[PDB]
C-alpha cells in the first residue's frame, strides 16, 4: 500500500532526536535574521529582509514583523507562509481571550498556544512540521514588557535580549557584551542596528533591506503604542545613529 | 487520519521507539528528588550556556499539577506541557466527582497511563518525558514520590534522579541516603538535594532550582541567595 | 526512486507517472482525427479486430456522451469507459442544475479538471486516455475539444490523436495552408465525413474497408455514429472519384 | 518497513512473535494450582535500592474470586487488568452471578489480536490467571499476546521459565496441599532469581474458595521463606 | 525499477503490471467457456476432480445472478464469488429503481467498471479471474468476457482457463462452419465436446463436466443448468468425439 | 521475495504469498479428521498441549444445534470465524425460522475470508476448517481454507500429516458411507482413520475429540471418559 | 433555591442566600448552602432549576480553579464573571439549557474595589451597588434605592441587609428558613455565623 | 480502499531544504515567460501563448485570467495546475469576503488566500506542491494600484516590476533599466512589448501574445446602467488588433 | 397519529411449591371486542427448566421471548455450556427491558 512513501516525520532518531524539527532549523538558520530587544521603557523589534531587488515594492511590504494585536507583535524566521498560517490562528486566539474574558491576552498565554500547535505536529499526524521561528514582543499588566521565542519543536524561553535566523552565534554574543538592564528604548534601538550592521551578509546596511518597529509606553499616559517604522522613518533612524 | 503503527516490536523484542525516547530523556536537564521525614524536594538543573535569559517569565522547571502535588520532569520541554496540561485537568476532574483532590499514586498512575497509550497508538510517537511527580495525600503527612517514563511503568521512590548524568547521582544518592533514617528536617533535605546536583552542575549560581513541598498544600520555590547559601555552605565542609 | 512511483515532482520538475499515462494512451495501436464543416464536427478512428470470436458490434472506442455531446478515446477500453461514464454523469448533472445542456468546452475543462486533480492527489492514479469531445456548440458552432492525462486541454480548428499521428496533423496542417480557412467549407456532413477518410487514407498510406473505420458525426440537436453500411457508402463515393 | 500484521513463511505473525521476546526479558512468575487453592508468586526486581519495593504491583485482583500475576513489559498491563474488571463486575451486573474464570480468560484473550493499520501493536506481557468457580473448580491460566489461553496445573512465565517449568514437571503432584504449594513457589523462584530471594525483592499471593484471592503481608512470607530454608536443611 | 510492486502505478511503457500479473492466476486456473447461440447463450466449466472423496454433482461453480444472467470464471474462486455478489447487488438496485431486469450489456459494465476500479489505488488488488458470463433481454442474447483490468467485449464465443487456446481453435470452427447460426441443444452438445477437448491441457488429474444455459424457447429466458438425460447426452456426444 | 510484504501484492507468476503463508500455519496444527455416511457426519481431532502441566487446546467448537466445525492453525481466528458463523445460523432462525443450510455456510465463510485478501492493512486468516452438519438435505462435510476456497466432501482431514488419513479414507470411502444408522461404527472407522496420522504418540483419554451430528442427533462434543469407548 | 441577595459597600461585597431546599409540601432541609468559592476573593451565589444550580456551580467552579492552577494567577472579578455570562449565553440555546441565576462578588486586588455582577439564565450581566434574582427584588430593590449609600463600611451594608431580610420575612409567602451571610474583601471570604 | 496518504509527501531534508518546493520551482522555470509593470494610473501583466499545434485554436486557452473586476492574473510553470488555481481563488473571492461585506476583496487578501492555498498542498497528507508562480495585477479604493507575485511555497512579495519563468533573468534587468515611478500605463505597455520581444522566438503579433491591463474603470464593460456608485472593471483584456496597433510604433 | 401499540388481552398465573412451580396462561387471543384465535399459545419452554410468558401486547411478548430465548442460547456459547439459573435468567430480563425504558415492551412478565 502507501507505507512505501512515508517519511515518519514524528519519529525519534537512535541518539532520540526529531529528525524533522533538526532539518527545520537547519532550513531557519538561512532565513534573514531577527533581532528582539527588551528596554525597561518599551521593546525593539529589528529584522533584516532577504535578498531586496531594486524593483520591490518596499512600502506596502510586509515580510517579518506581524501585528497581533494592539498589544504583541512577532519577529518572523522562517517560512513566510507558513508563518502566516500561525499568525492567523495567534490573532483569532487573542480574540476568543477577549471575547470570554474581556481582557486583552497575556503574553505567555498567547506563546504557549502557538508553541503548543508547533508541537502537536511532532508527536502526531504524519505531517511536517512549521518551518517557522518567532520572536513574540509585548504587554501586559502582570509582567510588563516580555520577549518570548518559540521554534519547530514548539519550545519556548524568555529573553532580554534574542536573535533568530542567521548568524544568531555571531548575533547573540555581540548583544550579550552591550546589553545592560537599565538600557532606554533609544539605546535598545542603536544596539539593534549595530548588531545588524555587524552580523549582516550583505556590503552594507540600508533603509530598503530593514523592517522596523518599537513597542513604548509612550502615548500619553499609562497605555502602549505599537509603531511600525515607515521606509523614511528607517532611513531616518539609520541617519540619525550614523550608519548610513 | 494518519494511522501508523510507529511503536512496534522489533526481532529481539525491544519496541525502540519507546527506547528512543529514552535517550530523549537522556539528553535533558537533570532532575532529582528526595523525600524526608516530613517533606520532599525537587531539585532541577538548569543550563548556563543562555545568558541574556529572562527568568521573571521563562517557564518554570517544577510545575504545580494542584495546591498539593508537584511535577518536575526530564526530556523535551514542549512534550512536559502536554502532560501537564492533562494531569492538571484530570485533577480538577477528580475533585469535582470524587469530591476529595488526588492523591499523589493516583495523579501518578493518571500520567502514567497517558504516556503507556502513546506507545501502542496509531499515529503517535512516545512522550521523550520522564516525571518525578511530588506531594501529601490529603489529610496525610507521609511523603510521597513517584517516577514515570514513556513506557509507562511507574514506581515509588525514596530518592530519585533522572536526566544526563543521572547515573552519577543516584550512585551518590545510594550511599548517602539512610533507608532506617531519612532527612529528619526541610533544611537537611534541601541540602542533600543541593550536594547530590553539586556532584554534576558546575557552578551553584543560576544553575540550580529547589522546590520544597510540606503536608497541607505548603509549596514554595528558594530564590537565589537561599540556595546560594546551601552552595556556599556545602563547599567550606569541603575542604578538610 | 519512489518520486516515479507516485506523480510527485521529481528533482527536474516532472511527473513521470502523468508521463507513463501518456504511453498508455497508445497502447491500443489506434489513429483518430477529427474535422470541422460549416454545420458538423466529424470524428473518425480505425477499428481493429484480431480476434474472429469478438462480436464486432460491441468493439468501440466512440461514446455518445449526451444528445449533443459525442467523445472519441485513444487509450485502453477499461478507463476509456472509466472516463465515459463520468462524462455521461457530468453532462446530465449539469442541464439539471443549470437548465441548459452542457457545452462542449465546458465539459472538456471538467474532465480536465479532474484529470488535473490525479496529478496532484497521491491515491489516485492517472487515467491512461485522451479525450477527444466533438459537438455543434449552439453558442460556439462546430467544436472540436481535446483532453489528457496531464490536465491539459484545448479547442481545434482540426486534431489527430494515434501513434501515427504526426503524419496526420501535418497532413491536416498543410491543407488549411491552401485553403485559407478554418473549416471544410462543405455543406453536408457526408462529404465533410468523405474529407475526413480521404485525408486519413492519405497520411495513413493504407486502404479501409467497412470494418476497419468507425464514424461519429455532430450536428446541430444531434450526435450519432454510423453503421459498417453507412460507411460502405461512404467508401464507394470516395472511389467513385 | 512491512504491515504490522503481516505473516512470515513459517505462518507466523511477525509482531506476535517479536512480543513473545519480551515476554522473555521480563520478571519471573509462576503459578501452582491445588484442590485447597491456587497460589500466584512473583519476582520484584528493583531496578535500584532506592526503590521502594512495595510499589512494585505484579500481582492484582480481579474480583474476589479472581486473581492475576504479570510478566514482561508491564506497562501494557494496565489497560488488560483495566478490562477484565470491567468484565467480571459487567457480568455480574448482567446475570447476578461471578463470571467463569475461563470465560473471563477468553475476554481478555479477545483483545489480543485486536492490533494492525484498534491498537498499534500487540501487548508485550503475558498474564497468569488463577480463580474459583462452582463448574470447574480451581484453575490456572496462562494468557499470552497471541489470543491463546492454556489451562495449567503449574505454570512459570519470564526469564526463567524454562528452568523453572522443569522443576515444576517434576514437583507437582494432584495431592499438593497449598501449604505445600506455597513452598514450591518459593523454592523454584529463589533457584531462578539473580538477587537472593527474601519478603522484600518475591511476593505471594493465593486464591481460596472461601477468602477470595488474598496478597500476602511481607510478615506472612517472610515466615514461610524460614520455614523453607530449615526444611531443605532436615535431610 | 520497482514499478510491478504496487497498484495502479504505471511503468515507463504505460503498463499495470499488478493487473498483468493477476492475469497469471487467470492462466493457472481450470478451462471456462461460453458459446451465443441462435436465441441465448451456453457456459460450461472443466471441475478438476482432486480426489475419490470429492462428492460428485456438490461442488457447483457456475453461478445465476438475477433469474436471467450466467456466471463462470477461471483463476482465483473465491475472487470470482465476490465479482458475482457484486454483480447481484447491481442487478438487485437496478431492478429496484427502473423495474425492468438489468440488460446484459448495462450488466457488463456494472462489473467493467467495478473490475476497473480496483486498478485505480494501490491500497486494493486487482481481480484474479476472467469471468465469462451473458443471457437473454429484451433485445436478444449476449456473452461477454471481462478481465481483470476491467477490459471487456462482446463475444460470439470465448474462452479462458489453461486450455483457452484449444478452446478457441474449437469456437473458431463453429464460427465459419455455421455463419447462419448455432441452436442451443447443439451448443450444449459442442460445450461438452470443447471441455472434453481442452482437458488435453490438464489431463493428469480426470474432471467432471458441468454445464448451463439461458435460451428464449429452450428455458424461456431463464438460466438453468443442465442436468439428468440431457447431461449424460451431452457427455455421450463428447465422448464419441475424442475416440 | 519482494511481493510477499502483504495480501494486496501479486507475484509476477500470480501468487498470493500472504495467502500461502497462512495456509502454512495449518499444515504446522494438530491433524483433524472429518467424515460422514447418509445419516450422520463425524469428526474426529487430535488435541496438542504445550507441556504434561496444561490442558490439550480444544479443536472442536459448536455453530448450532444442526452445525459445527473443527480447527487446525490460528485457534483466535477459529473463534472469530465460528463467532461469525454461529450469528448467520442464528439470524436464520431468527428471521426466516429457518435452519441455515450447510452449503450456505460454506459460501459465507468464503465470502468473509476473501475480503481479507484484497485490501491494504489487513490479513488473510490463519486457520483451516471442517465444517459438519445435518441439514434439509441430510448429512454434510465441507472444508475450509482461508484462501476462500470451501469444498464438500465425504471425507478428509487437514493439519500435520494429514496425508495419512486422507488416504486411508479414499480408500475406504465405498464402506463407511454405508454406515446408516449406526453412529458407534461410523466414529470407529474415524478413529481408525485419524490413528494413520500419528507418530511416537496414540490417542490416549484426554487425547482425543470427538463430534457427531446426524438424522435425529444434535451437534454433541465427546471428550475425556466418554471417549475410552474408542480407544 | 429561591433568595440571593448582594450589596456593594466601600470596601466589601456582601452576599445574602436562603437556607430552605423545599421539594412538593416539604422543607427537606433548612441549612443549605447556595454558594460556591470560585477563587479566593471571588464568590458566586445561585438560584433556580433543581439539579441545574449545583451542576453549573460546580462546572465553574471546576474551571476557574483549573484557570488558576494553570498560570498561577487569580482572574479579575470582571473576566470571571464574563467566562460564566458567555457560558450561559451558550446555554440558552442548547438542546436543554441550564436555568440558573447567579450573584457574583468580588474583590478585584489590583483595582482595590469590591464588584457586584448580577446574571440570569439568559446570559443578561450588569454590574450593580445592589443586585438581586427572583421575587427578592421586588422588595428589596425599592427598599436599597431609599437606604443605600455608596460610602457605606461593611457593618453598615449588614445592618442595610438586615432590613431587607425583614421586609422579605414580613411579605413573602414561602418559609425560607434564613440566610447564610458571606463577605468578600482584600482579606477573602469569610462566613458570619449569627444572622 | 480510501486515501491512505494522510502523511506529508512534503518534508524537510537533512540540509533543510524543501525538496517538492524546490522541484516545483524548477517545474516553473521551464515555464513560458511571464511579467508584470506597474504604472502610475495602471498594471500591465503580459504572456507568450505558447501553442501546442497550429490545428490549436488559442484563443481558447486563457494565460490571463480575470479574478474579480479589479484583478487580474497570469503564470509561469504548469497549465493545469494555474487553472485549478483560478476556480478556487474566483470562488474564495466570493466565500470569504464578498459573501460577508459585499464588496470584492483588496488585491493584497486575494492574495493572501491563494497564498494560503498553495501553501497547504505543501504541508497536507497525501499532495504535491502547485507547480506555478502566479503575477496577480489589480487595484482597489485604498491602496490604488499593486502587483504580486506568488511561489508554489505560498510565499508572495510584492513588486513594482518583475517576470518569471523561461527568460526572467534577462527580462527582470531589461525592466530595472527601463522602470521609473512616472510612468504612464501606456509607457508601461510599451515597455511590456518591448520586454516581451527579448524571450519571444518565433512569430511576434497580437495572436501569440496575451496581454491584460488593470487601469481606469469601462462603464461600456459593466453591462448595465442606472447605479451611479458602480462605474464598470478596471480589468481589461487587449484585443489581437489593439496589440498590433502599439506594435507598429515600436 | 399512528400508535405503535395494542392490546391482545389474556391472563397468565404462576405458583410455586416446594419441589415443582407452574406457569399458567388461557389461549385466547383478542383485539378490541374480536377473537384472533381461540389457541394461541403465550407460555414457552425457553431451555434450562425454565418457562416464560409476556401478556400484553403480543407483538412485545413475542419479541421479548424470542430474545431471551437467544440469551439462552448464547449464554451456552459464551459459557461452556453452564445451566443458566432461574436467578440469572431474571436479571437478564431485567436488562432486556430496562434497555428499552424510553419505548417500552408493553408487557407484564412472568417466568
Ligand atoms: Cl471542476
Amino acid at each position: 500500500g502507501s507505507r512505501r512513501y512515508d517519511s515518519r516525520t514524528t519519529i525519534f532518531s537512535p541518539e532520540g532526536r526529531l529528525y524533522q524539527v533538526e532539518y527545520a532549523l537547519e532550513s531557519i538558520s538561512h532565513a534573514g535574521t531577527a533581532i528582539g530587544i527588551m528596554a525597561s521603557d518599551g521593546i525593539v523589534l529589528a529584522a533584516e529582509r532577504k535578498v531586496t531587488s531594486t524593483l520591490l515594492e518596499q512600502d506596502t511590504s510586509t515580510e517579518k514583523l506581524y501585528k497581533l494585536n494592539d498589544k504583541i507583535a512577532v519577529a518572523v524566521a522562517g517560512l513566510t507562509a507558513d508563518a502566516e498560517i500561525l499568525i492567523n490562528t495567534a490573532r483569532i486566539h487573542a480574540q476568543n481571550y477577549l471575547k470570554t474574558y474581556n481582557e486583552d491576552i497575556p503574553v505567555e498565554i498567547l506563546v504557549r498556544r502557538l508553541s503548543d500547535i508547533k508541537q502537536g505536529y511532532t508527536q502526531h499526524g504524519g505531517l511536517r512540521p512549521f518551518g517557522v521561528s518567532f520572536i513574540y514582543a509585548g504587554y501586559d499588566d502582570r509582567y510588563g514588557y516580555q520577549l518570548y521565542t518559540s521554534n519547530p519543536s514548539g519550545n519556548y524561553t524568555g529573553w532580554k535580549a534574542i536573535s533568530v535566523g542567521a548568524n544568531t552565534s555571531a548575533a547573540q554574543t555581540l548583544l550579550q557584551m552591550d546589553y545592560k538592564d537599565d538600557m532606554k528604548v533609544d539605546d535598545a534601538i542603536e544596539l539593534a542596528l549595530k548588531t545588524l550592521s555587524k552580523t549582516t551578509d550583505s556590503s552594507a546596511l540600508t533603509y530598503d533591506r530593514l523592517e522596523f518597529a518599537t513597542i513604548r509606553k509612550g502615548a500619553n499616559d499609562g497605555e502602549v503604542y505599537q509603531k511600525i517604522f515607515k521606509p523614511q522613518e528607517i532611513k531616518d533612524i539609520l541617519v540619525k545613529t550614523g550608519i548610513t | 487520519g494518519y494511522d501508523r503503527a510507529l511503536s512496534i516490536f522489533s526481532p529481539d523484542g525491544h519496541i525502540f521507539q519507546v527506547e528512543y525516547a529514552l535517550e530523549a530523556v537522556k539528553r535533558g536537564t537533570c532532575a532529582v528528588g528526595v523525600k524526608g521525614k516530613n517533606c520532599v524536594v525537587l531539585g532541577c538543573e538548569r543550563r548556563s550556556t543562555l545568558k541574556l535569559q529572562d527568568t521573571r517569565i521563562t517557564p518554570s522547571k517544577v510545575s504545580k499539577i494542584d495546591s498539593h502535588v508537584v511535577l518536575s520532569f526530564s526530556g523535551l520541554n514542549a512534550d512536559s506541557r502536554i502532560l501537564i496540561e492533562k494531569a492538571r485537568v484530570e485533577a480538577q476532574s477528580h475533585r469535582l466527582t470524587l469530591e476529595d483532590p488526588v492523591t499523589v499514586e493516583y495523579l501518578t498512575r493518571y500520567v502514567a497511563g497517558v504516556q503507556q497509550r502513546y506507545t501502542q497508538s496509531g499515529g503517535v510517537r512516545p512522550f521523550g518525558v520522564s516525571t518525578l511527580i511530588a506531594g501529601f495525600d490529603p489529610r496525610d503527612d507521609e511523603p510521597k514520590l513517584y517516577q514515570t517514563e514513556p513506557s509507562g511503568i511507574y514506581s515509588s521512590w525514596s530518592a530519585q534522579t533522572i536526566g544526563r548524568n543521572s547515573k552519577t547521582v543516584r550512585e551518590f544518592l545510594e550511599k548517602n541516603y539512610d533507608r532506617k533514617e531519612p532527612p529528619a528536617t526541610v533544611e537537611e533535605c534541601v541540602k542533600l538535594t543541593v550536594r547530590s546536583l553539586l556532584e554534576v552542575v558546575q557552578t551553584g549560581a543560576k544553575n540550580i532550582e529547589i522546590t520544597v513541598v510540606k503536608p497541607d498544600s505548603d509549596i514554595v520555590a528558594l530564590s537565589s541567595e537561599e540556595i546560594n547559601q546551601y552552595v556556599t555552605q556545602i563547599e567550606q565542609e569541603k575542604q578538610e | 526512486g519512489y518520486d516515479r512511483h507516485i506523480t510527485i515532482f521529481s528533482p527536474e520538475g516532472r511527473l513521470y507517472q502523468v508521463e507513463y499515462a501518456f504511453k498508455a494512451t497508445n497502447q491500443t495501436n489506434i489513429n483518430s482525427l477529427a474535422v470541422r464543416g460549416k454545420d458538423c464536427t466529424v470524428v473518425i478512428s480505425q477499428k481493429k479486430v484480431p480476434d474472429k470470436l469478438l462480436d464486432p458490434t460491441t468493439v468501440s472506442y466512440i461514446f455518445c456522451i449526451s444528445r449533443t455531446i459525442g467523445m472519441v478515446v485513444n487509450g485502453p477500453i477499461p478507463d476509456a469507459r472509466n472516463a465515459a461514464l463520468r462524462a455521461k454523469a457530468e453532462a446530465a448533472e449539469f442541464r439539471y442544475k443549470y437548465g441548459y445542456d452542457m457545452p462542449c468546452d465546458v465539459l472538456a475543462k471538467r474532465m480536465a479538471n479532474l484529470s488535473q486533480i490525479y496529478t496532484q492527489r497521491a491515491y489516485m492514479r492517472p487515467l491512461g486516455v485522451i479525450l477527444t469531445f466533438v459537438s455543434v456548440d449552439e453558442e460556439l458552432g462546430p467544436s472540436i475539444y481535446k483532453t489528457d492525462p496531464a490536465g491539459y486541454y484545448v479547442g481545434y480548428k482540426a486534431t489527430a490523436t494515434g501513434p501515427k499521428q504526426q503524419e496526420i496533423t501535418t497532413n491536416l496542417e498543410n491543407h488549411f495552408k491552401k485553403s485559407k480557412i478554418d473549416h471544410i467549407n462543405e455543406e453536408s456532413w457526408e462529404k465533410v465525413v468523405e474529407f475526413a477518410i480521404t485525408h486519413m487514407i492519405d497520411a495513413l498510406g493504407t486502404e479501409f474497408s467497412k470494418n476497419d473505420l468507425e464514424v461519429g458525426v455532430a450536428t446541430k440537436d444531434k450526435f450519432f455514429t454510423l453503421s459498417a453500411e453507412n460507411i460502405e457508402e461512404r467508401l464507394v463515393a470516395i472511389a467513385e472519384q | 518497513d512491512r504491515g504490522v500484521s503481516t505473516f512470515s513463511p513459517e505462518g507466523r505473525l511477525f509482531q506476535v512473535e517479536y512480543s513473545l521476546e519480551a515476554i522473555k526479558l521480563g520478571s519471573t512468575a509462576i503459578g501452582i494450582a491445588t484442590k485447597e487453592g491456587v497460589v500466584l508468586g512473583v519476582e520484584k526486581r528493583a531496578t535500584s535500592p532506592l526503590l521502594e519495593s512495595d510499589s512494585i504491583e505484579k500481582i492484582v485482583e480481579i474480583d474476589r474470586h479472581i486473581g492475576c500475576a504479570m510478566s514482561g513489559l508491564t506497562a501494557d498491563a494496565r489497560s488488560m487488568i483495566e478490562h477484565a474488571r470491567t468484565a467480571a463486575v459487567t457480568h455480574n451486573l448482567y446475570y447476578d452471578e461471578d463470571i467463569n474464570v475461563e470465560s473471563l480468560t477468553q475476554s481478555v484473550c479477545d483483545l489480543a489480536l485486536r492490533f494492525g493499520e484498534l491498537m498499534s501493536r500487540p501487548f508485550g506481557v503475558a498474564l497468569l490467571i488463577a480463580g474459583h468457580d462452582a463448574d470447574d473448580g480451581y484453575q490456572l491460566f496462562h494468557a499470552e499476546p497471541s489470543g491463546t489461553f492454556y489451562r495449567y496445573n503449574a505454570k512459570a512465565i519470564g526469564s526463567g521459565s524454562e528452568g523453572a517449568q522443569a522443576e515444576l514437571l517434576n514437583e507437582w503432584h494432584s495431592s499438593l496441599t497449598l501449604k505445600e504449594a506455597e513452598l514450591l513457589v518459593l523454592k523454584i523462584l529463589k533457584q531462578v532469581m539473580e538477587e537472593k530471594l527474601d519478603e522484600n525483592n518475591a511476593q505471594l499471593s493465593c486464591i481460596t474458595k472461601q477468602d477470595g484471592f488474598k496478597i500476602y503481608d511481607n510478615e506472612k512470607t517472610a515466615e514461610l521463606i524460614k520455614e523453607l530454608k530449615e526444611k531443605e536443611a532436615a535431610e | 525499477t520497482g514499478y510491478d510492486l504496487s497498484n495502479s502505478v504505471f511503468s515507463p511503457d504505460g503498463r499495470n503490471f499488478q493487473v498483468e500479473y493477476a492475469v497469471k492466476a487467470v492462466e493457472n486456473g481450470t478451462t471456462s467457456i461460453g458459446i451465443k447461440c441462435n436465441d441465448g447463450v451456453v457456459f460450461a466449466v472443466e471441475k478438476l476432480i482432486t480426489s475419490k472423496l470429492l462428492v460428485p454433482q456438490k461442488n457447483v461453480k457456475i453461478q445465476v445472478v438475477d433469474r436471467h444472467i450466467g456466471c463462470v470464471y477461471s483463476g482465483l474462486i473465491p475472487d470470482g464469488r465476490h465479482l458475482v455478489n457484486r454483480g447481484r447487488e447491481e442487478a438487485a438496485s437496478f431492478k429496484k429503481l427502473y423495474k425492468t431486469p438489468i440488460p446484459i450489456p448495462a450488466f457488463a459494465d456494472r462489473l467493467g467498471q467495478y473490475v476497473q476500479a480496483h486498478t485505480l489505488y494501490n491500497s486494493v488488488r486487482p481481480f484474479g479471474v476472467s469471468t465469462i458470463f451473458g443471457g437473454v433481454d429484451k433485445n436478444g442474447a449476449h456473452l461477454y468476457m471481462l478481465e481483470p483490468s476491467g477490459s471487456y467485449w462482446g463475444y460470439k464465443g470465448a474462452a479462458t482457463g489453461k486450455g483457452r487456446q484449444s478452446a478457441k481453435a474449437e469456437l473458431e470452427k463453429l464460427v465459419d462452419h455455421h455463419p447462419e447460426g448455432l441452436s442451443a441443444r447443439e451448443a450444449v452438445k459442442q460445450a461438452a465436446k470443447i471441455i472434453y477437448l481442452a482437458h488435453e491441457d490438464n489431463k493428469e488429474k480426470d474432471f467432471e463436466l458441468e454445464i448451463s444455459w439461458c435460451s428464449l424457447s429452450e428455458t424461456n429466458g431463464l438460466h438453468k443448468f443442465v442436468k439428468g438425460d440431457l447431461l449424460q447426452e451431452a457427455i455421450d456426444f463428447a465422448q464419441k468425439e475424442i475416440n | 521475495n519482494n511481493y510477499d510484504g502483504d495480501t494486496v501484492t501479486f507475484s509476477p507468476t500470480g501468487r498470493l504469498f500472504q495467502v500461502e503463508y497462512a495456509l502454512e500455519a495449518i499444515k504446522q496444527g494438530s491433524v483433524t479428521v472429518g467424515l460422514r455416511s447418509n445419516t450422520h457426519a463425524v469428526l474426529v481431532a487430535l488435541k496438542r498441549n504445550a507441556d504434561e502441566l496444561s490442558s490439550y487446546q480444544k479443536k472442536i467448537i459448536k455453530c448450532d444445534e444442526h452445525m459445527g466445525l473443527s480447527l487446525a492453525g490460528l485457534a483466535p481466528d477459529a473463534r472469530v470465524l465460528s463467532n461469525y458463523l454461529r450469528q448467520q445460523c442464528n439470524y436464520s432462525s431468527l428471521v426466516f425460522n429457518r435452519k441455515l443450510a450447510v452449503e450456505r455456510a460454506g459460501h459465507l465463510l468464503c465470502d468473509k475470508a476473501q475480503k481479507n485478501t484484497q485490501s491494504y492493512g489487513g490479513r488473510p486468516y490463519g486457520v483451516g476448517l471442517l465444517i459438519i452438519g445435518y441439514d434439509k438435505s441430510g448429512a454434510h462435510l465441507l472444508e475450509f481454507q482461508p484462501s476462500g476456497n470451501v469444498t464438500e466432501l465425504y471425507g478428509t482431514a487437514i493439519g500435520a500429516r494429514s496425508q495419512g488419513a486422507k488416504t486411508y479414507l479414499e480408500r475406504t470411502l465405498d464402506t463407511f458411507i454405508k454406515i446408516d444408522g449406526n453412529p458407534d461404527e461410523l466414529i470407529k472407522a474415524g478413529v481408525e482413520a485419524i490413528s494413520q496420522s500419528l507418530r511416537d504418540e496414540s490417542l490416549t483419554v484426554d487425547n482425543l475429540s470427538i463430534a457427531i451430528v446426524g438424522k435425529d442427533t444434535p451437534f454433541t462434543i465427546y471428550d475425556g471418559e466418554a471417549v475410552a469407548k474408542y480407544i | 433555591m429561591d433568595i440571593i441577595l448582594g450589596i456593594r459597600v466601600q470596601d466589601s461585597v456582601i452576599l445574602a442566600s436562603s437556607k430552605a431546599v423545599t421539594r412538593g409540601i416539604s422543607v427537606l432541609k433548612d441549612s443549605d448552602d447556595k454558594t460556591r468559592q470560585l477563587s479566593p476573593h471571588t464568590l458566586m451565589s445561585f438560584a433556580g432549576e433543581a439539579g441545574d444550580t449545583v451542576q453549573f456551580a460546580e462546572y465553574i467552579q471546576a474551571n476557574i480553579q483549573l484557570y488558576s492552577i494553570r498560570e498561577d494567577y487569580e482572574l479579575s472579578p470582571q473576566a470571571v464573571s464574563s467566562f460564566v455570562r458567555q457560558e450561559l449565553a451558550k446555554s440558552i440555546r442548547s438542546r436543554r439549557p441550564y436555568q440558573v441565576n447567579v450573584l457574583i462578588g468580588g474583590y478585584d486586588k489590583k483595582k482595590n474595589k469590591p464588584e457586584l455582577y448580577q446574571i440570569d439564565y439568559l446570559g443578561t450581566k450588569v454590574e450593580l451597588p445592589y443586585g438581586a434574582h427572583g421575587y427578592s427584588g421586588f422588595y428589596t430593590f425599592s427598599l436599597l434605592d431609599h437606604h443605600y449609600r455608596p460610602d457605606m463600611t461593611t457593618e453598615e451594608g449588614l445592618d442595610l441587609l438586615k432590613l431587607c431580610v425583614q421586609e422579605l420575612e414580613k411579605r413573602m409567602p414561602m418559609d425560607f428558613k434564613g440566610v447564610i451571610v458571606k463577605i468578600v474583601d482584600k482579606d477573602g471570604i469569610r462566613q458570619v455565623d449569627d444572622f | 480502499m480510501t486515501d491512505r496518504y494522510s502523511f506529508s509527501l512534503t518534508t524537510f531534508s537533512p540540509s533543510g531544504k524543501l525538496g517538492q518546493i524546490d522541484y516545483a520551482l524548477t517545474a516553473v522555470k521551464q515555464g513560458v515567460t511571464s511579467l508584470g509593470i506597474k504604472a502610475t494610473n495602471g498594471v500591465v501583466i503580459a504572456t507568450e501563448k505558447k501553442s501546442s499545434s497550429p490545428l490549436a485554436m488559442s484563443e481558447t486557452l486563457s494565460k490571463v485570467s480575470l479574478l474579480t473586476p479589479d484583478i487580474g492574473a497570469v503564470y509561469s510553470g504548469m497549465g493545469p495546475d494555474y487553472r485549478v488555481l483560478v476556480d478556487k481563488s474566483r470562488k474564495v473571492a466570493h466565500t470569504s469576503y464578498k459573501r460577508i461585506y459585499g464588496e470584492y476583496p483588496p488585491t493584497k487578501l486575494l492574495v493572501s488566500e491563494v497564498a494560503k492555498i498553495m501553501q497547504e498542498a505543501t504541508q497536507s497528507g497525501g499532495v504535491r506542491p502547485f507547480g506555478v508562480s502566479l503575477l496577480i495585477a489589480g487595484h482597489d479604493e485604498f491602496n490604488g494600484f499593486s502587483l504580486y507575485q506568488v511561489d508554489p511555497s505560498g510565499s508572495y512579495f510584492p513588486w513594482k516590476a518583475t517576470a518569471i519563468g523561461k527568460g526572467s533573468v534577462a527580462a527582470k534587468t531589461f525592466l530595472e533599466k527601463r522602470w521609473n515611478d512616472e510612468l504612464e500605463l501606456e509607457d508601461a505597455i510599451h515597455i511590456a512589448l518591448l520586454t516581451l520581444k527579448e524571450s519571444v522566438e518565433g512569430e511576434f503579433n497580437g495572436d501569440t501574445i496575451e496581454l491584460a491591463i488593470i487601469g481606469d474603470e469601462n462603464p461600456d464593460l459593466l453591462g448595465y446602467t442606472g447605479i451611479p456608485t458602480d462605474k464598470g472593471p478596471r480589468f481589461r483584456k487587449l484585443t489581437s488588433q489593439e496589440i498590433n496597433d502599439r506594435l507598429e510604433a515600436l | 397519529q399512528f400508535n405503535p401499540y395494542g392490546d391482545n388481552g389474556g391472563t397468565i398465573l404462576g405458583i410455586a411449591g416446594e419441589d415443582f412451580a407452574v406457569l399458567a396462561g388461557d389461549t385466547r387471543n383478542i383485539t378490541d371486542y374480536s377473537i384472533n384465535s381461540r389457541y394461541e399459545p403465550k407460555v414457552f419452554d425457553c431451555g434450562d427448566n425454565i418457562v416464560m410468558s409476556a401478556n400484553g401486547f403480543a407483538a412485545d411478548g413475542d419479541a421479548l421471548v424470542k430474545r431471551f430465548k437467544n440469551s439462552v442460547k448464547w449464554y451456552h456459547f459464551d459459557h461452556n455450556d453452564k445451566k443458566l439459573s432461574i436467578n440469572s435468567a431474571a436479571r437478564n430480563i431485567q436488562h432486556l427491558l430496562y434497555g428499552k425504558r424510553f419505548f417500552p415492551y408493553y408487557v407484564h412478565t412472568i417466568i
